[PDB]
């Protein structure tokens, strides 16, 4: 659950990442095929060699899906509910892989924010990033 | 956990540069603030109810510098974790009771901390193979369970 | 998420169950103190031998407040605010130690429902508690 | 994990009266149901996509018995495990990739299908030593990521 001020952490901070979105998910796809090899099964069909096209134009995706998460915060069950067809009915991901995920778009923020990824703002972003698992995750339509 | 020659160096080049105390101090303070429920152990520290609280905290800081030192001499002793943290999963398990999972988060923190302060060296690769000794040493404290 | 096939399950079985709710509570956290003894840390306050008079109480607590949820399955954060406080800000809960009493509670109902506790009534009963407890873990207010 | 002598034997009085296959068929099909995902590494059984197909599929049932029978084996190997599940562990890490706490889950769901068919034996303290014993098989098929 998160609180209202963690919805104006989420909030904010998306905001300033703004057009880097895209850019920033690549990146942390491209950490998550890395670092959790066993993630790259999902992907077989695409080249997910590191700066390829196609990691480029999924990441552009995944942060097109997030920002769409960032404005529905009072509702993303119905908000994400095709995305939740997909990921949970059609494809069966382990949940394990969007732990590995949400980890890797966190250092992606560190690492590109610095100071201004704050505890605070790591803490309310770590909800929100679970929060979005959780329901796309389910099955609930 | 098995690390090549290649993951020991993307380690240990970075770690010549690292601040220990500060990677630690951040590491502990995020723990903490990220995962409230963590602050249960640390109660004698003082007020923990808050980000600023967590941040300021002088024992906060100098705990999270010896848990990092800790982990500092772990990578002197890559080919033996278990043996080398065998007193200490002993204490963390057996006196102290701390869930797995919660080793596991404190070397995600460390992780987090060396982006933050690092990102030019701190490239996907080098992540990978920090990955590895943080699942390993969270893996040697936990040993007392199994 | 639960779907409402899955909150049909729950109201369904709860009130099956009936007035053994607390009985069943009970018996779920003896098992939770039995198999997962460092649980018992919780509750130093209280005689936790089995069949005690203190955790009959306890569980009468439990069940109750487990009704409350269940007739409030489409917002548990707004029923459950003030256990949230309780479990999360005041007592400092780990997770895993939800994770042990659902289990419990699971293994409970199972001994006592027989074949009425079928694969579908059990995967939705494992979707509420784990629901139940991601806000009792929530700090939000 | 240790085992007393007298966990031991809570385990063994009760699985001396468990019909393994039926167990066995009961624990995967709840795996399947409860836990969806596990679904991905059965493809080849055929439709699973409701609770109803899962619970009548002939090859979860065959499947579920074999699981059974190889930790029945396992309980007669109490005090090596790790060598016990070795083969299984690198073809279920290293071939099927199977994260590990899935293996807990089917625990659980073994535990939970002897609460249904022995309620009466499956007393809290014979449950506390089947949660061992679950735990440390999971912990043995999971050895080869370690
Ligand atoms: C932050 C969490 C995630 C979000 C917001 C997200 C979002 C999306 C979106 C928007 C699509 C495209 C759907 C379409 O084209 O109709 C997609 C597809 C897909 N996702 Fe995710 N996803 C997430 C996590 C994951 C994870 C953790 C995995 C597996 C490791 C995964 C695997 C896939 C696969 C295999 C596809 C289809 C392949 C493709 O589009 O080329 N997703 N996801
Ligand atoms: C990288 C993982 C960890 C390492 C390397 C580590 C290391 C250490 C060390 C070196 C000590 C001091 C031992 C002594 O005083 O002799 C210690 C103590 C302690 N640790 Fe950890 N630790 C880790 C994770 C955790 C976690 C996750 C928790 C709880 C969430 C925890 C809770 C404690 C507590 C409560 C003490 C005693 C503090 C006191 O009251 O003085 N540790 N640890
Ligand atoms: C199904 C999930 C749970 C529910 C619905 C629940 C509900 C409750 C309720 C209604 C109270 C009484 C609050 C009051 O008197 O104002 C309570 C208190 C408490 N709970 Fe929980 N609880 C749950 C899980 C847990 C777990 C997993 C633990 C720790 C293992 C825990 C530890 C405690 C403690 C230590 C108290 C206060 C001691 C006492 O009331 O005597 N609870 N809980
Ligand atoms: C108690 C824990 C488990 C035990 C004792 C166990 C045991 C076994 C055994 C005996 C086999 C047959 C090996 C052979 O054909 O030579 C097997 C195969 C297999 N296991 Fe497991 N297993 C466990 C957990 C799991 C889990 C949790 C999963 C996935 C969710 C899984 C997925 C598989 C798959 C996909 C196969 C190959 C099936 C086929 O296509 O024929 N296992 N396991």
């Amino acid at each position: 659950v998160l609180s209202a001020a963690d919805k104006n952490n989420v909030k904010t901070t998306w905001d300033k990442i703004g057009g880097h979105a895209a850019e920033y998910v690549a990146e942390g796809l491209t950490r998550m095929f890395t670092s959790f090899p066993t993630t790259k099964t999902y992907f077989h069909h695409i080249d997910v060699s590191p700066g390829s096209g196609d990691i480029k134009a999924h990441g552009k995706k995944v942060a097109d899906a997030l920002t769409t998460a960032v404005g529905h915060l009072d509702d993303l069950p119905t908000a994400l509910s095709t995305l939740s067809d997909v990921h949970a009915h059609k494809l069966r991901v382990d949940p394990v892989n969007f732990k590995f995920l949400n980890h890797c778009l966190l250092v992606t923020l560190a690492a590109h924010l610095g100071a201004d990824f704050t505890p605070s703002i790591h803490a309310s972003l770590d909800k929100f990033f679970a929060s979005v698992s959780t329901v796309l995750t389910s099955k609930y339509r | 956990v098995h690390l090549t020659a290649a993951e020991k160096s993307a380690i240990l080049d970075l770690w010549g540069k690292v601040n220990v105390g500060e990677i630690g101090a951040e590491a502990l303070g995020r723990l903490l603030v990220v995962y409230p429920w963590t602050q249960r152990f640390f109660e004698k520290f003082g007020d923990l109810s808050s980000a600023s609280a967590i941040m300021s905290n002088a024992h906060v800081k100098s705990h999270g510098a010896k848990v990092l030192a800790s982990f500092s001499e772990g990578l002197k002793h890559l080919q033996d974790l278990k043996g080398t943290f065998a007193k200490l999963s002993e204490l963390h398990c057996d006196k102290l009771h701390v869930d797995p999972e919660n080793f596991r988060l404190l070397g995600n923190m460390i992780v987090i901390a060396l982006a933050h302060h690092h990102p030019s060296e701190f490239t996907p690769c080098t992540q990978a193979a920090f990955q590895k000794v943080t699942a390993g040493v969270a893996n040697a404290l936990a040993h007392k369970y199994h």
